[PDB]
């Protein structure tokens, strides 16, 4: 998970809705070492399966129990930042230019 | 001995600052430099048994299969129900 | 070859806020 | 053949205050064996799994864990009366110089205590009674790598290691990588061959028989250039527009190493002694423990090795200026 | 997000590794492919 | 429910100084099913001897405490060691050698240049005395044989819960993955 | 122990020496009443 | 268990105001050298101060309460604390913000009951015993009444001893501890086999010799006389404590000096 | 709970460490078990 | 080889020592009751004739208090966490009269 | 700066003393030496080296 | 006891060095 708000969160005890989107686009995911278009030709990819594994730590309960009521509150809590954030945007160059 | 056989033989006894002599941790201290003595005595590191970990029952690795997806001809998107146990805290980055 | 050298009675970086070359970020 | 040793000039009136010191019996010594080890060696069937092994009840009052591998019996001594004449082999003896290139055999190990509770059991893992390693074929979806470990194996093994794991899977930072440990050798691997049953002619043609390199090479033998020159028969060509299907395969060679199955109650490692090790009903009563391996068959009849680490301090006291007492300690395995 | 991470990959850990599963494996030129130093086909003989 | 019961000895364990488990007594006991009501009435009495004889050698041996079998022995009940004050006869007299080396030529293969020694008498005890653990000549001096004059009789709660080897008087709980 | 190996199947045989002793009263002339112990190991029973 | 609360959340306004405007004492020069950026994020906060929700706060002084009392077991809360913020995050209103407020300013406050629970033991050591002396016979028993003084000794130790001398009802007869460990565990409805020697001048089986040794050192010239048996054997038994004691200081002073050896010839 | 805080300090952008800004406890659950399960990395402080 | 003992943990309160020989099963009836019909061997029985006729095979005996402490421990031995009886795969001394 | 004195032998001591066996016994494959290794009063040894 | 032996040998900064 490489989502800054996500990569790291430590999420509380509950229920919570984890949904994401997959790419299937050849040329998104695939690589080269020739710059060919693998979409023009074949190539393609499927997927059969999607899963999702965690750890959960088996910390004591005497202790998760505390950390958890004493996360809840408004000054204790996550707050997250990634390497490198910035507003990338792309300015077009015209041949020769 | 007199002495229990751990607290003995240094498996979960005090560290080597504290049950030495004055004179000889003052000397070590010392004598640090150029004739060392740190590898001599052992520091018994114990791991907290308590309050870290639970007789209960508790999974490590968790299959979450897709409760509902969509197949379209350039993405595949898939929804999960991210269930975290009572008193367990999951870190996303696992 | 000898190098003694001085400047040391430990580092500022002073609180109430925190340290310098970010932790993590570019 | 000579000693020789280094002594220090130290002055002496700052001898006799460090040689009168260190003979007192508060100030005493203490050396603990770096590996601290219980190895055993447990004989394997020319061809045969399943090495199963048994303790009678005991304590484990500071039990550490496990470390086991595998070895040929070719190259391991009897350990005792010095020559062996069944000791013929002399190449790099993993017993003895630390090198290990068995660990991609083992396919799962169990373990009971008293006959009935399973260990790292209570449900802490996936599969639960069987820390299971590799795990062929059989993939509902465990296999963690692009590789064949078990996903709940890679995380007792990194997690043992260097205590990575439960938050965040990261690159062994490296002073925790040194050479006789894990992730500097899972060297994952995989390949693809001419999956029989679907190319319709599969047809196996054996060593002696392809016709490659026609002549320009030798023939069966590294011999002279006998050749004629037609095209082949060399392998299945599957990298291109015909190319036959497939059926992949995955290995994982981790040698220069050994498998460890930490006594701690989560496998990850606070200090050296588990946090379980002391636990009062591992030690304030006896057990037994039966344990059973499973490694794939190899031919030449080979051997198993198994470390039930614990502690093996010893104290030196010396109070009479020319004696030394030492005393020795396992606490698992004292005798 | 996709660059961050092939910077946080950096910074906070090393690069030249490789670490399968999360598929790591920096992408690198062979420092003697892009800047030929051509010194020569050592030969006297 | 009885009353003369037959004591509930403490067992030991070399290792973390504090006790482990405790059990009637297994072993030593008379088997008196042979008798009648002539010496099954000084068994019983034999018995009750015993049973005075070890509440009058705990409370005059051991050192009240609050809980049978403490998880870690304060570091002022438990035997400590106190050696003598080491006294190192510092065999030599720095100032006369280092003068006489840097004068004349002496490189010297009591002592004769200067009449001068002294020694150093040093400590030898410790630096922080003991704290967790007894011996074992301390364990036969603090846990006496227990002898229980009613058997658990009362609410989970009031019962010697430092009999049961697997108990954690730290948590309060019996340990586990067993 | 640790003892050579023998073609067929063995038994240790251990003597845990022990101190069995027995008292013997006949009060009533024609009672035969006795009272046994076995310090170490024993089988003796609980108070009534 | 407030300030636990306190110590477990909430990381004040006049200590702002205190340093900003440099009215400290030990480094008033502390505020003005930060960056400007945070003296313009402290000086916007004591001139017009940001509001709270306290609600959290307060809840989390309630659970730390009970598990400390003794309801909602310690591992659980973290289901009891967000079912009781949910709940108080439904029907809140001034109405239940306050009457949280009172409940945990009160609670902490309101605790010397507690206290006085564990400093008479009014809890099962009295209610108990003045519910078992009313199971007695009647207080008129035929031989003597050295019976009331011995049963007053018996409420004098229930209530100078607040170590835990718990008494049960274990069914149908109740029992006397001496202590949590519970290794004097004398039955005290066997002692009506004592409304026998209530006045006399073997039968005793040593459950009563329990009872009589755990309090005799509570009695001086109470149950008194020779009233037999009963009267000596109480000053007996204090004669032994005495003696019990003066053997414990020799066989210390023994064994400092310094295998049975005093324990032979000391007892 | 629309708060208010001067946004640059409850986004700590420029506020005070994670040892200020965090409650007593969770700061004592967090220094006293760091070599398992560490936090250091979840809050941030602000440099 | 090496067959493993241990009693939970008892009170030796008049112990007065050890004493062991070794058997072959074939030659020891069952005992418990007559006639146990797995025991078919008529000749002198060890077992209960004082006919000992294995404490040769005898190598290495280790007497262990609480499973961490060995009985003579101090010192009171060549070596001191085990007795020896038979040392003859090697030696360095430790043998008596040939 | 060093220490300026108590850390040196003024007299002759020995760096790097030699033993040589005062026994000897050879078997057909082991070697048996044992030395009289005798540290001297006034003197402190590290078998590291 | 007309003295103390302390125990400062060990190089030397300034009227300082150990730990």
């Amino acid at each position: 998970q490489k989502f800054f708000a996500i990569k790291n969160l430590l999420l509380l005890p509950g229920s919570y809705t984890y949904e994401w989107n997959f790419r299937k686009d050849v040329n998104m995911i695939l690589q080269s070492s020739l710059g060919n278009d693998l979409r023009v030709d074949g190539a393609s990819v499927r997927f059969d399966s999607i899963n999702l594994y965690a750890n959960f730590f088996p910390m004591a309960h005497n202790t998760a129990s505390t950390l958890e009521a004493m996360l809840r509150n408004d000054t204790n809590d996550q707050s997250f930042n990634d390497y490198l954030c910035a507003a990338n945007m792309l300015y077009p160059i015209p041949s020769n230019a | 001995s007199m002495m229990p056989q751990w607290s003995y033989m240094h498996i979960a006894g005090q560290d080597a600052s504290e049950y030495l002599s004055p004179g000889l941790v003052q000397f070590a201290r010392a004598t640090d430099t150029y004739f060392s003595l740190g590898n001599k005595f052992r520091n018994p590191t114990v791991a907290p048994t308590h309050d870290v970990t639970t007789d209960r029952s508790q999974r490590l690795t968790l299959r979450f299969v897709p409760v509902d997806r969509e197949d379209t001809a350039y993405s595949y998107k898939v929804r999960f129900t991210l269930a975290v146990g009572d008193n367990r805290v999951l870190d996303m980055a696992s | 070859p000898r190098h003694g050298s001085r400047p040391f009675m430990g580092t500022w970086n002073e609180i109430g806020t925190s340290q310098l070359n970010g932790g993590a970020f570019s | 053949i000579n000693l020789y040793a280094n002594f220090f000039p130290m002055a002496h009136n700052t001898a006799s205050t460090l040689e009168a010191m260190l003979r007192n019996d508060t100030n005493d010594q203490s050396f603990n064996d770096y590996l601290c080890a219980a190895n055993m060696l447990y004989p394997i069937p020319s061809n045969a799994t399943s090495v199963p092994i048994s303790i009678p009840s005991r304590n484990w009052a500071a039990f550490r864990g496990w470390s086991f591998t595998r070895l040929k019996t070719k190259e391991t001594p009897s350990l005792g009366s010095g020559f062996d004449p069944y000791f013929t082999y002399s190449g790099s003896v993993p017993y003895l110089d630390g090198t290990f290139y068995l660990n991609h055999t083992f396919k799962k190990v169990s373990i009971m205590f008293d006959s009935s509770v399973s260990w790292p059991g209570n449900d802490r893992l996936l599969t639960p009674n069987e820390f299971e390693i590799k795990r062929t074929v059989d993939g509902e979806g465990y296999n963690v790598a692009q590789c064949n470990m078990t996903k709940d194996w890679f995380l007792i093994q990194m997690l043992s290691h260097y205590n990575i794991g439960y938050q965040g899977f990261y690159v062994p930072e490296s002073y925790k990588d040194r050479m006789y440990s894990f992730f500097r050798n899972f060297q994952p691997m995989s390949r693809q061959v001419v999956n029989t049953t679907t190319y319709k002619e599969y047809q196996n043609v054996t060593l002696p028989f392809q016709h490659n390199n026609s002549g320009f090479v030798g023939y069966m033998g590294p011999t002279m250039r006998e050749g004629q020159a037609y095209p082949a028969n060399y392998p299945y060509p599957l990298i291109g527009q015909t190319a036959v299907p497939s059926l992949t395969q995955k290995k994982f060679l981790c040698d220069r190493t050994m498998w460890r199955i930490p006594f701690s109650s989560n496998f990850m490692s606070m200090g050296a002694l588990t946090d379980l090790g002391q636990n009062m009903l591992y030690a304030n009563s006896a057990h037994a423990l039966d344990m059973t391996f499973e490694v794939d068959p190899m031919d030449e009849p080979t051997l198993l090795y198994v470390l039930f680490e614990v502690f093996d301090v010893v104290r030196i006291h010396q109070p009479h200026r020319g004696v030394i007492e030492a005393v020795y300690l396992r606490t698992p395995f004292s005798a | 997000t996709e660059l961050s991470y092939q910077l946080m990959l950096d910074a906070l850990g090393d690069r030249s590794r490789y670490f399968s599963m999360w598929n790591q494996a920096v992408d690198s030129y062979d420092p003697d492919v892009r800047i030929i130093e051509n010194h020569g086909v050592e030969d006297e003989l | 429910s009885k009353e003369i019961p037959t004591p509930y000895m403490w067992s030991y364990q070399p290792q973390m100084g504090l006790a482990a488990g405790a059990s009637q007594d297994y072993s030593s006991r008379m088997n008196w099913l042979s008798a009648g009501p002539h010496m099954i009435g000084r068994v019983n009495g034999i018995r009750a001897t015993r049973n005075q004889i070890l509440l009058e050698q705990a409370a005059l041996t051991s050192t009240p405490r609050s809980q049978l079998n403490p998880p870690n022995w304060p570091a002022a009940q438990v035997y400590q060691e106190n050696p003598a004050p080491t006294t190192v006869l510092l065999p030599r007299d720095a100032e006369a050698e280092v003068q006489m080396t840097n004068s004349g030529a002496q490189l010297a293969g009591r002592s004769s240049f200067t009449p001068r020694q002294a020694y150093l008498t040093l400590q030898s005890s410790s630096s922080q005395p003991r704290s967790g653990g007894i011996g074992t000549l301390q364990f036969v001096e603090e846990f006496v044989p227990s002898v229980y004059f009613n058997p658990f009789s009362g609410a989970p709660g009031l019962y010697p819960d430092d009999f049961i080897p697997n108990y954690d008087a730290v948590s309060e709980s019996v340990d586990g993955y067993d | 122990f640790e003892v050579d190996p023998m073609d067929e199947p063995t038994l240790l045989y251990v003597l845990f020496e022990v101190f069995d002793v027995v008292r013997i009263h006949q009060p009533h002339r024609g009672v035969i009443e006795a009272v046994y112990l076995r310090t170490p190991f024993s089988a003796g029973n609980a108070t009534t | 268990p407030a300030m636990l609360a306190a110590l477990q959340s909430q990381p004040d306004w006049a200590a702002a105001m205190d340093r900003i405007l440099a009215l400290t004492t030990r480094n008033p020069e502390a505020f003005r050298q930060q960056p400007q950026a945070n003296r313009f994020s402290a000086i916007l906060e004591a001139v017009v101060p940001s509001r709270t929700n306290p609600t959290h706060e307060k809840v989390l002084a309630i659970v730390n309460a009970l598990t400390e009392s003794k309801a909602i077991r310690k591992d659980e809360a973290g289901l009891i604390y967000n079912a009781l913020l949910e709940r108080v995050a439904r029907y809140n209103s001034t109405n239940v913000q306050a009457n949280l407020d009172r409940l945990t300013t009160d609670v902490r406050e309101a605790v010397a009951q507690r206290e006085r629970f564990m400093h008479d033991t009014n809890l099962g050591s009295q209610v108990a015993l003045n519910a078992f002396l009313s199971t007695l016979p009647a207080n008129v028993p035929r031989g003597q009444e050295d019976y009331v003084s011995f049963i007053s000794a018996l409420r004098l130790l229930v209530a100078e001893v607040p170590q835990s001398e718990v008494y049960q009802s274990g069914p149908d007869y109740f029992f006397q501890t001496s202590r949590q460990g519970l290794q004097t565990v004398n039955l005290t409805q066997a002692f009506k086999n004592l409304q026998g020697m209530w006045g006399v001048r073997s039968l005793l089986t040593p459950n009563t010799r329990l009872l009589l040794l755990l309090i005799a050192p509570f009695t001086n010239s109470s149950t008194i006389s020779r009233d037999s048996y009963l009267g000596h054997l109480i000053t007996l038994y204090r004669e032994a404590i005495g003696q019990t004691q003066v053997d414990e200081q020799t066989f210390q002073e023994i064994t400092s000096v310094s295998d049975t050896g005093s324990l032979e010839a000391t007892l | 709970t629309p708060s208010m805080m001067p946004q640059w300090s409850y986004m700590h952008i420029a506020g005070q460490d994670a040892s200020e800004y965090l409650s007593p406890g969770l700061v004592q659950f967090a220094r006293a078990t760091d070599t398992y399960f560490s936090l250091g990395n979840k809050f941030r402080n602000p440099t």
